[PDB]
């Protein structure tokens, strides 16, 4: 799975057979780490118009 | 026998999580209120089923009768066929040709000829009670899900979860199963005798490509689920994704009467050429 | 089409075919198609399910009919040449008229959303031209204009008038449309019912509004005081001030009676309106789509956001979805024939949504004019115009 | 066809013409008021001396040529059909 | 009605949704200029004989 | 060789919904000024002029 972003300490219970976290619209949101087995948040870094 | 099928069948296609939202999924499930072919786990010893396209096995027992499956494009050892056997141990999955007897052995632990595996895998084993399985084979990898709950087949809804994904890549087309029995004697073919064993019985579905629209809760486990085609006003839920309608008409789909034969019409005749006088010639 | 009456009233389900006759599929023949599940009924009654051709179906209440509209009950007058009809009382009601005026700013990346922040992407990109450039400026200008139309309708009074605080005009009670100074936002009753009954990246993102809620809320309340302090004549100048009761008197001979009618019921119709008040607070909470209007607005914007993030995994053609596959798993001639479709087809999406924010936008503005010249004539005045 | 439709209006042409039908009743017997609550039906001539004030002109021009009024009305309306008729 | 060809659409999106949403859009929409316009008086007065 | 039809078939049945979507909004303004005409001319007796 690639992709980019900031990864935060995550509060969501993953069910023990899944690897992915997804919200409304196919967004990314969650991912487990394969090593320590913790759930991880997605947040895409800051951007904006100037 | 017969039986409708209940809500039951449905499984977690896709390992991926997901809270508080409804999916609509195109996948291979089993049609619900259809009906299963049932079958008893008392003595003969059970003949071949095809292995169209997967299978959704139950089975209410109590004293392990049904302990593996074997599946493949025959019982011969002209093809590398596959077996699975579950014991009171651990699991024994392999894929090596083994040749079968007329009638697989009622369990004297193995009756085969020789073999020349390529895959073998050991893990452990999979167990009122009533167990589900869902066999699939398709890309390469045969998949298997599964669930054991609390109790004919229940009203009650509950999805099976992914249990075992093979790499093995044999082309699979009949498939049976394996029973067992304490102090039975053992022989290469058998009657209809049988031998004795607890009271059990095992029903068998087949799966089919359908679109289901699944329902998950807040702790990203499946509650509910809807048949896509099976009635009108599970199509217009289908259409509008939300378990409930409000007052109103809606268009769900369109219809088309089928064409119920085929006519090819060509030039009334077949005019030929001089074939019949380059092979009937007098003379060279 | 399938009709139905509710999954919480019950499961049945009527189905109506609409191009065919029966003959080639209870059973019912319409002009509008074949009608099957629903049993036609000779009465006719005001109807709710539509199906066309004058008819229509409902819940019987325990199973659906089908049956022909009622345009209502036959009111024969007595005419004669020489019978008048005249009334002799009245009664003053208070109708409630519900107007969208504008709708969320949106604006776009070009680059986020058509390639996520690839190199090679933007490459080859940078041959389709100037699409983007057009896109943005499409956007920008409908900002622009939904700022412009919350200021004509709303910003029309130059002064703040401030309300007196001895609250005593005649009897009448306007204590449900003034301000409440208890509630730190300042709204009045109805309009607290009324922000409370209706509730609702890659590079999009929303702009926030001009005005803020808290402005526009201050505007309304200095149109209130005015017209209540002052009547007609601070929308054409100075505002004079004038005792209530007179400046109804002053409308009433505007209609055509005579002003002794009402000072000499002063009592009765003080009553009446706030009766009428009291009942308008009832009917917007019970009514369930009262506000679909404004509902409506809300829904359209999001769910159009929804589908254009969504299309971005549709794969369009090519072998995968995901940039990073496509650009590891094959050389580049044929990465490039296989990022055209994706960019191609990312293309086309983005240029559809904003052809459809242009269409919903001159909509929006034809009725935020009606909305100002309802503003102008009905507040600001006494309109003669009918209905 | 090859996939589309014309589905067909909900009020037909006579559920149509019936509503007219009664704006029309409506307006000859009880002018304005029908429109605004209850109808109250007033004879046809006051009906139009209302309107004639309405205009600016005071009712008694309307009472002392009823007749011109109603024949110069008559041929109106007469002329209406060929006209829209004949133009093409 | 090609089931090669419905297999190759069904991975362009929901670009049919849309338009089959646009057009039911525009149909209610008709119906209801009708009834705003004619559809303005509440009873059906008779004319006298 | 399929890609071509589907896409320009698409193309063309776009079109034909957006010219459905601007013809729509004329009508309606011109269906507003109906209901307009009646409440105001028929219904009663206007003073606008012309
Ligand atoms: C299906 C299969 O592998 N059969 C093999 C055969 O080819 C081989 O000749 C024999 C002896 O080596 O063992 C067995
Ligand atoms: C990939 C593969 O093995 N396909 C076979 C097919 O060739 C055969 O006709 C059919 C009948 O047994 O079984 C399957
Ligand atoms: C709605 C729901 O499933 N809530 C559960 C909660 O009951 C449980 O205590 C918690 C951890 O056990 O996980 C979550
Ligand atoms: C018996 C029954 O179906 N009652 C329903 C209730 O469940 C639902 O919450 C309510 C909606 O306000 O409508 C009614
Ligand atoms: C309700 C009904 O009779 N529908 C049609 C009718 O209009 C048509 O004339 C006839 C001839 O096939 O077929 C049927
Ligand atoms: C189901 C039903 O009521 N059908 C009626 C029938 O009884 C009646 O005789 C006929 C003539 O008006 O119209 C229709
Ligand atoms: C006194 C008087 O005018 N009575 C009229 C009569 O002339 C007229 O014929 C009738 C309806 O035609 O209504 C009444
Ligand atoms: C005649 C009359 O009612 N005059 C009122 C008085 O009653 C009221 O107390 C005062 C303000 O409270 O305003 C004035
Ligand atoms: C002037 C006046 O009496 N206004 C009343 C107020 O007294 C009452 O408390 C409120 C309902 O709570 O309705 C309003």
């Amino acid at each position: 799975l690639t992709g980019t972003g900031v990864l935060t300490e995550s509060n969501k219970k993953f069910l023990p057979f899944q690897q992915f976290g997804r919200d409304i619209a196919d967004t990314t949101d969650a991912v487990r780490d394969p090593q320590t087995l913790e759930i991880l948040d997605i947040t895409p870094c800051s951007f904006g118009g100037v | 026998a017969y039986t409708n099928s209940f809500t039951r069948g449905v499984y977690y296609p896709d390992k991926v999580f997901r809270s508080s939202v409804l999916h609509s999924t195109q996948d291979l499930f089993l049609p619900f209120f259809s009906n299963v072919t049932w079958f008893h786990a008392i003595h003969v010893d059970n003949p071949v089923l095809p292995f169209n396209d997967g299978v959704y096995f139950a089975s209410t027992e109590k004293s392990n009768i049904i302990r593996g499956w074997i599946f493949g494009t025959t019982l011969d050892s002209k093809t590398q066929s596959l077996l699975i056997v579950n014991n009171a141990t651990n699991v024994v999955i392999k894929v090596c040709e083994f040749q079968f007897c007329n009638d697989p052995f009622l369990d004297f632990r193995v009756y085969s000829s020789a073999n020349n595996c390529t895959f073998e895998y050991v893990s452990q084993p999979f167990l009122k009670n009533l167990r589900e399985f869902v066999f699939k084979n398709i890309d390469g990898y045969f998949k298997i899900y599964s669930k054991h709950t609390p109790i004919d087949l229940p009203q009650g809804f509950s999805a099976l979860e992914p249990l075992v994904d093979l790499p093995i890549g044999i082309n699979i087309t009949r498939f049976q199963t394996l029973l067992a029995l304490h102090r039975s004697y053992l022989t290469p073919g058998d009657s209809s005798s049988g031998w004795t064993a607890g009271a059990a019985a095992y029903y068998v579905g087949y799966l089919q490509p359908r679109t289901f629209l699944l329902k998950y809760n807040e702790n990203g486990t499946i509650t509910d689920a809807v048949d896509c085609a099976l009635d009108p006003l599970s199509e217009t839920k289908c259409t509008l994704k939300s378990f409930t309608v409000e007052k109103g008409i809606y268009q769900t789909s369109n219809f088309r009467v089928q064409p119920t034969e085929s006519i090819v019409r060509f030039p009334n005749i077949t005019n030929l050429c001089p074939f019949d006088e380059v092979f009937n010639a007098t003379r060279f | 089409s399938v009709i139905t009456p509710g999954t919480n009233t019950s499961n049945q389900v009527a189905v109506l075919y609409q191009g065919v006759n029966c003959t080639e599929v209870n059973v019912f023949q319409t002009r509008a198609g074949c009608l099957i599940g629903a049993e036609y009924v000779n009465s006719s009654y005001e109807c709710d399910i539509p199906i066309g051709a004058g008819i229509c179906a409902s819940y019987q209440t325990q199973s659906i009919i089908a049956y022909t509209m009622s345009l209502g009950a036959e009111n024969s007058v007595a005419y004669s040449n020489n019978s008048i009809a005249i009334p002799t009382n009245f009664t003053i009601s208070v109708t409630t008229e519900i107007l969208p005026v504008s709708m969320t700013k949106t604006s776009v990346d070009c680059t986020m959303y058509i390639c996520g922040d690839s190199t090679e992407c933007s490459n080859l990109l940078l041959q389709y031209g100037s699409f983007c450039t057009q896109l943005k400026r499409a956007l920008t200008g409908i900002a622009v204009e939904q700022d412009k139309n919350t200021q004509e309708v709303f910003a029309q009074v130059k002064q703040i008038y401030k309300t007196p605080p001895i609250k005593y005009f005649g009897g009448f009670n306007f204590s449900q449309i003034l301000p409440d100074p208890s509630k730190p936002s300042k709204r009045s009753p109805i309009e607290d019912l009324l922000f409370n009954k209706v509730t609702l990246f890659n590079g999009l993102t929303v702009l926030p509004p001009l005005l803020t809620d808290e402005m526009i809320a201050q505007y309304t309340s200095a149109l209130l005081a005015g017209t209540i302090t002052s009547g007609w004549t601070f929308g054409a100048g100075p505002a004079l001030q004038i005792p209530f009761p007179m400046q109804m008197a002053y409308r009433f001979n505007g209609i055509g009676v005579t002003q002794n009618v009402l000072y000499e019921n002063q009592k009765l119709i003080a009553n009446q309106f706030n009766s009428a008040i009291g009942k308008i607070q009832d009917s917007l909470s019970s009514t369930p789509s009262a506000l679909g209007k404004l509902q409506d607005v809300v829904n359209h914007n999001a769910q159009a956001l929804n589908t254009l993030v969504k299309q971005l995994s549709s794969k369009f053609g090519a072998i995968s979805s995901v940039l990073n596959d496509i650009l590891s798993r094959l050389d580049p001639p044929e990465a490039e024939v296989q990022i055209d479709r994706l960019i191609t087809g990312r293309l086309q999406s983005l240029q559809t949504y904003v052809t459809q924010q242009l269409i919903r936008a001159a909509e929006i503005r034809a009725s935020a004019n009606l909305a100002a010249t309802k503003m102008s004539e009905c507040v600001l005045g006494q309109s003669k115009r009918v209905d």
